[PDB]
């Protein structure tokens, strides 16, 4: 049952990809650690709520 | 067996592109706020840009990375007296809630709602209170969990201390501090930052005092409470102890974004007190 | 017994550690998610939103309504400044308190793109010729027109187009720059002026509010996570 | 469109009510979401729900208030506002549950001679700060819940004193959007803005927002709309100009259960 | 020795934890099971059984024989209720008692449709026609048919058939209840009346008894186990 | 090697299905308790129900659960004195 | 002789099934955690006792 | 599942080859170190040498091999005193460095440029400091890290400590000493340990004492601090505690080299002072 | 849980350890590398390059610009050494301080060939033949030309090609030496003489400097990584 | 997600590759520690920094 993950790498060594293996204990999700592997997404909903969508080059009001 | 491993949190930002010169019918720079929209604009399109390959990610940015930290809610005091003493052995009782201090608070009050696993970590520190010289035996703390409804213990070594059904904690004073998990227990499908209404409706043809209720509040008994006491029997020399509980919200998710609270807090709904309101500084608006 | 032996950091409690631990409430039913509206995955998709500017921190103007408002005249043409700014998000006490500031005071270190927008709230029948700059550090501190108009800026025209906006680039030596104030990591200036000069006709208001908005550019992003100084619990 | 068809210009038309608009900056929906029913994945109540439909679905417009150079804002909550709206208020009262989206239109015209900026603003769980220093949360139903009339903004906070026989109600300062926090934030909400040489009016396309499927309607209010002057109305060389703002708002794809007698409310 | 870490948990006792351990008495030739009538999987099972309610929990009728029957008379129609309760199944004492609401005291919460079953014991020759009715919270509690009538009930018609039926169907904001009397989770009124009247002919009892009983519906769960109230140790 | 892994204590209870008005001659309110046993009814026997997905689960109240809790069933009390006390 | 299972997930992170390792250390049953993965049964051998299996519709008393 | 494993740290050295007489034009041994290069001579370009089978390594010289050990950059003084004491409960704030110590420091600065993930590990030693006879219960120490910018800590118990976002190590005394590592945090691509400059530009225009700035110093305040303090309540008998910490660069690179400190270290900069700038001792030219 | 059982060594601590450890800063945004020129990979490749000789450290030259300069001169014919040291690189007071002897203080165990290069700073007219010689332990210390010349030698002649480089190659009884003064360990001694005599023209100076550099051969190496003498903290 | 490698052997016992075997339980590169597996290079770009390629064997000055 064990999962295997690439770590990003940041300052390598005068020492091909670098892994981290993780197996979870306990039967009930909560008692699991954080994967921190999580996605990004486009702040439209926030940033552009307008019906109408809309295009930089062009006059926003028209 | 090996299980190994779209915009993922930790990819880097998008790369600036090489800009020149601009005498054309498009108006980019120009915009009408008043849309409720904000100007999707980039550097390349107000100015000459060169091409910049980007490595700069927003990992450590991320709503679980924002808050995987463990922060302190609450300090719990309890104690251990000499048998003869004429006050009662002091046990520690508890309301569950991250509005007792102010800084993870803040934090979650970015948002108007959210959902999360719970990681509980209990911090114990014990000494000695009275100029004395005796000394005290290695003392076993016991944290029980006592969820809304159920017998709240009124003595140090009453019945319910044999937590039968609720879930308790015997922690070894000297030892790795205690630690558990709890799972997403709200009775509503996510968190509830704020509740803008009340628990109650005052009905006309029924007595005033009868219908009201506290504004912004709503189970009177959210989550319980944590009932803490020293297991070990009174000790001639008096030793008192001190349960610090550290909380980290654990994979979690957040909705609807908020400003976040600009003036000293003032209970645990949105009230501001007097000689508070004045946060920001004098700074004139011609001068760097 | 398995032969193991026991390596520093052992029994310690890291506040930022990330383990797995057992469970206080076993096999229990977990209120499922709703699709609740306005979800966010990113601390930095808040700060990529526009927010007002309280300009205006003098004496009397500060604390209350009146500091987001920039005012201007349809009086005649002058090089002085309408109003001068450091390029300091996360320290200038006029950025310091914004959504972008105050995130921003939440870590360590900063990086990347911001965007200036300028709302004209005058009058339809006042017209007029701004010139806002922005001067990266290194030299004087722009304080008239012609030192501002020397650096990076934006010639902005006043019409149906009610808004603005002035982007500031990521111009540093450092990848990264301090949330503090400081020296080495320094960002510029950011300066406003009349290009020409607010002009209106007869029965009507020679004065008017200008309101400004900040945000941030795709590019950027923040680190080093870290307790802000903006709240505290005295007692 | 080549043919005509433009942004500010635009037609609202919900069960017998039509609205129009020839200055208009466009219009939001609030988290890029669109009112809709309770889907059955998502369902609480098993009874068959009540769906008014256009009997309730259409728009209400309340009491027009008045915009001067002294105003410090207006603010409403809902479904308070509209809770003594035709049918719509009717079957609010007679069922314990009920969820509801809004189309939330603010107008308020005046001339390309006039100054001023309104700040329209729509808020998740608009909880709001009342006026006791001894006591906290101690806001009354009654005064929590305005209606139609709704309540205002303060430039100054002044604590309720009378420990005796307290006000018991709310003191929502402006800069600070009447809840502990800059007003300036506040655009992180949904919203629109006002500006009187740009546009007529704010078109808000409000879905149901909450921590539940459905919920107590009468108890909870899960949107605030807050109104304040962003830049104050000027006009001309008036010492004292003036002009309305009328709000008119209308109820979508919304739906009730738990039906049973009519709740008569202790509103005052 | 391989190289081990201790984590904060170490050597703590999880009352509810759940891990493997030392058998004190090895190789013990256990005693084999056998097929003993009556077997229960789940607590839910005995919440689904029909148990008699205490609803005359009158100062002199409480803790007696007599609690558990509710008196009825061949008088004049009445729109007056014959018997009011309040849909608090842990917390209502005419409730909190029964097999049902016991179980439902070991649990915080709560969710799920009831029924409520009520048994005529009244003589052959008697007649009538009564009104069982569910108000969903948040207005006036039923006081009179009238009221009553409007909400969620059943016109119970008697006759051959002894006994009728009405389900208090799972209408609730949150997606579960609490186990205590809680404003913010109230399950609304449960009351009966005389839809006509009880009639009876000569030389036959003018009065008789009707007992009621309360059961869960299969979409009924309850979660967050602890100790309940209902017993104690008193030293 | 590795071993990996009807109704289970954890699965979601039944579907609340939409049901509509009756005219019949069929009586599920009516019954007769005398029996032993107890009326199978559901919500939608009694009144017009909507469409709903059931996702709440037994988990928590089965066997098991309802046991799996370390409980206190006694207090011993020892001592260790002084070689000379005469107890 | 590892035991792979799958955890009946809840409140899931802005990071498919995951699964817990489980490895039993003695030779003795009595020793064993608690499995948990239990079965539900009918309550018909309590709720409904009676010889003549009973049709909800019709007339219980016929 | 398994992943099993040019010129390698660890490699032998080239072996020496068999070299016989020569009468040639061909001239090694002459040549000219004007050209700023050094002859790549090998001792069977000078005389007759025999084949060997080189064995030998330069593996343990290697930049990691060399820094691959823990040292001792700071040692940390804290406190616990009697609740009555008149003076403060003593807890530590320390301006995280390389330099306050000089083992390391010389090491490190035989280099321009370094880059490296860095390990840190805590040694918590404690001790009574009155001939007193009364004692104290087992201490927990709060190692917290504070980044330039946030609220540092003004007393041993304030509202700074609660850590809702900084990292905070909980050590408990008589535990194996406290470790955590950190990545490559500079704001440049690489950390400097030499700065030929200035943090700020003097200019004419502007008053003298405002364009001023110390010589060789970058970021007034570089990585922040260690705010150090002990949980427990004041206890009856005082105790003193002392935290040394141990720092390691792993993971690590290095760029331009540079000849060692030659003579004593005179503060955070390469000045030197008066009385130590005669490190050589006397040894005659023609004496052995 | 899994049956473990603690071996000696058991929450230690060894500063020359090499385990993992937990991560104070988590999903940290880490800076890139950048091509910066000049990377060293080992100790080694700074003392294979070539580093100017104290070789004067007399009572008043030594600690001065001159301790570097050997003098020379249009003199007479002399069997007399111009300069005699000892092979203690990492011990000797004129190698002890050069680059090589520098790192070998950081190691207890040196192995390997070194190389001696002496630059001619004298005027061009300047002609001469010296003798550089070297002396595997056992044997009496060189003094004269006569004796020098028997061991391990190189005779420099003076022109074009500025500078000479004489190799010491590695003859050793033991694997490897140690970095500090011991007679078991010794390595020999390195003398210069005056083959002929240095000639000068008239109009020319009769007294010129030679500059001495010593670096280490391709076949050298170091062990046992230590802490040096070279520098400290009293206090 | 195990790394298996090579031990150079010193000295060897009176008992063919001896093996060591590494797992990373963390996520962070930085909580890695040291491979040791590292590389060697030429001196050149500090021992012979000449702009034209010197030949030992011929005149360095010419
Ligand atoms: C032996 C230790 C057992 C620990 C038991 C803890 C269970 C209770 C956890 C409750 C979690 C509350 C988190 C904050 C919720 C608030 O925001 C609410 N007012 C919002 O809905
Ligand atoms: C709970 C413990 C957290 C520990 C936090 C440590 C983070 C700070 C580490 C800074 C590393 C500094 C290393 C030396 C850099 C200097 O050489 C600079 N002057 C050169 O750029
Ligand atoms: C999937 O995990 C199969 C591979 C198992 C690897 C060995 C597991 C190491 C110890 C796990 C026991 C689980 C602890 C409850
Ligand atoms: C089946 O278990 C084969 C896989 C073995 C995985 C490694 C086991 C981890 C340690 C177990 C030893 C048992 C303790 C008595
Ligand atoms: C790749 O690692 C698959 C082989 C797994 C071997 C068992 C791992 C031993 C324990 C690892 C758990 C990781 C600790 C977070």
């Amino acid at each position: 049952g064990a999962q295997v993950s690439s770590q990003k790498v940041g300052a390598h060594e005068n020492s091909s990809t670098i892994n981290y293996t993780t197996i979870n204990y306990y039967r009930d999700s909560a008692s699991n650690a954080a994967s921190k592997q999580d996605f990004s997404q486009d702040p439209s909903k926030f940033t552009e709520p307008i019906k109408d969508v809309l295009i930089k080059t062009a006059p926003m009001l028209n | 067996g090996s299980s190994s491993t779209a915009a993922t949190s930790r990819d880097a930002l998008p790369n600036t592109e090489a800009s020149g010169p601009t005498h054309s019918k498009e108006i980019p720079a120009l915009t009408a706020v008043e849309t409720g929209a904000t100007n999707p604009l980039v550097p390349s399109d107000t100015v000459q840009t060169r091409h910049v390959v980007q490595h700069r990610s927003r990992s450590e940015s991320s709503i679980e990375s924002f808050f995987a930290r463990g922060a302190c809610v609450t300090i719990m005091t309890v104690d251990n007296p000499a048998s003869t003493t004429n006050k009662d052995k002091l046990f520690a009782v508890w309301k569950i809630t991250y509005k007792d201090t102010v800084q993870l608070r803040r934090k979650l009050e970015f948002f108007t709602y959210s959902r999360f696993d719970m990681e509980l970590t209990f911090v114990v520190t014990a000494n000695f209170t009275e100029t004395n010289n005796g000394h005290a035996l290695n003392q076993v703390y016991q944290i029980m969990y006592v969820p809304p409804g159920a017998p709240v213990p009124e003595k140090w070594d009453d019945y319910t201390w044999q937590t039968s059904s609720n879930p308790s904690i015997f922690y070894t004073y000297g030892t790795a501090p205690a630690r558990i998990s709890v799972p997403y227990v709200g009775i509503s499908n996510a968190y509830s930052h704020f509740y803008d209404g009340f628990s109650k409706v005052p009905l006309k043809d029924q007595s005033a005092a009868l219908g009201d209720s506290l504004y912004g509040a709503a189970s009177l008994n959210d989550f319980g409470i944590l009932a803490v006491r020293v297991v070990n029997d009174h000790n001639p020399t008096k030793v008192t102890s001190k349960i610090r509980v550290y909380l980290k919200p654990k994979h979690i998710r957040v909705w609807c974004p908020r400003p976040p609270r600009a003036v000293a807090y003032y209970g645990p709904g949105v009230d501001y007190k007097d000689g508070t309101l004045t946060p920001l500084s004098t700074k004139d608006l011609t001068t760097y | 017994g398995l032969p193991v032996m026991n390596t520093p950091g052992s029994n310690q409690y890291l506040t930022a550690d990330n383990f797995q631990s057992p469970c206080a409430l076993p096999e229990f039913d977990v209120t499922p998610p709703i699709d609740i509206p306005g979800e966010v995955k990113n601390m930095m998709e808040l700060a990529e939103i526009d927010t007002m500017i309280p300009f205006d921190l003098s004496a009397t103007k500060k604390n209350t309504m009146e500091m987001y408002r920039v005012r201007l005249s349809d009086k005649p043409h002058t090089d002085d400044p309408i109003l001068c700014l450091s390029l300091s998000p996360a320290s200038d006490p006029r950025l310091s308190h914004t959504m972008l500031g105050e995130i921003l005071n939440y870590y360590t270190h900063w990086a990347g793109s911001l965007k200036f927008t300028f709302l004209f709230c005058g009058s339809m029948m006042a017209t007029g010729k701004l010139l806002v700059s922005y001067a990266p550090p290194g030299a004087d501190p722009p304080k008239k027109r012609k030192e501002a108009m020397l650096g990076t800026h934006v010639i902005w025209d006043i019409g149906l187009q009610s808004s603005c906006t002035m982007v500031v680039p990521w111009i540093s030596n450092t990848t990264y720059r301090q949330t503090i104030d400081d020296s080495f990591t320094e960002g510029g200036y950011i300066s406003v002026f009349y290009q020409t000069r607010i002009v209106v006709p007869l029965s009507t208001p020679r004065e008017m509010d200008i309101l400004g908005f900040v945000s941030a550019c795709n590019d950027f992003s923040v680190r080093l996570l870290r307790d802000t100084t903006h709240i505290e619990q005295k007692a | 469109e080549a043919c005509g068809y433009s942004d500010r210009v635009l037609q609202l038309t919900l069960g017998n009510s039509t609205i129009t608009t020839q200055e208009a900056a466009n219009s939001v929906v609030a988290y890029g979401r669109w009112p809709e029913y309770l889907r059955d994945s998502e369902a609480n109540p098993v009874d068959q729900p009540t769906e008014p439909d256009v009997a309730a679905c259409r728009f209400y417009t309340l009491d027009t208030v008045s915009w001067t150079k002294e105003s410090r804002g207006w603010w409403w909550k809902l479904p308070d506002a509209l809770r003594d709206m035709g049918l719509f208020g009717q079957n609010m009262y007679y069922h314990y549950l009920g969820r509801s989206g809004y189309t939330v239109h603010v107008q308020c015209n005046a001339s390309k001679f006039h100054q001023g900026a309104l700040g329209v603003f729509a808020v998740p769980e608009m909880c709001l700060a009342g006026d006791s220093n001894t006591t906290t949360m101690h806001t009354s139903y009654q005064n929590a819940n305005p209606g139609e009339k709704g309540g205002t903004f303060t430039g100054t906070f002044t604590p309720d004193n009378n420990q005796t026989s307290p006000a018991r109600r709310f003191c929502p300062v402006d800069y600070l959007l009447g809840n502990g926090t800059l007003l300036g934030n506040a655009f992180v909400f949904p919203h629109q803005i006002i500006n009187l040489r740009t546009n007529n009016c704010a078109t808000l396309v409000l879905p149901y927002v909450n921590s539940l499927s459905i919920d107590s309607m009468v108890k909870h209010n899960n949107w605030g709309i807050a109104i304040l002057p962003l830049a104050p109305l000027n006009f001309a060389s008036e010492s004292s100009p003036e002009i309305p703002i009328t709000l008119t708002i209308a109820p979508m794809c919304c739906e009730f259960n738990g039906l049973r007698n009519i709740t008569l409310p202790r509103l005052q």
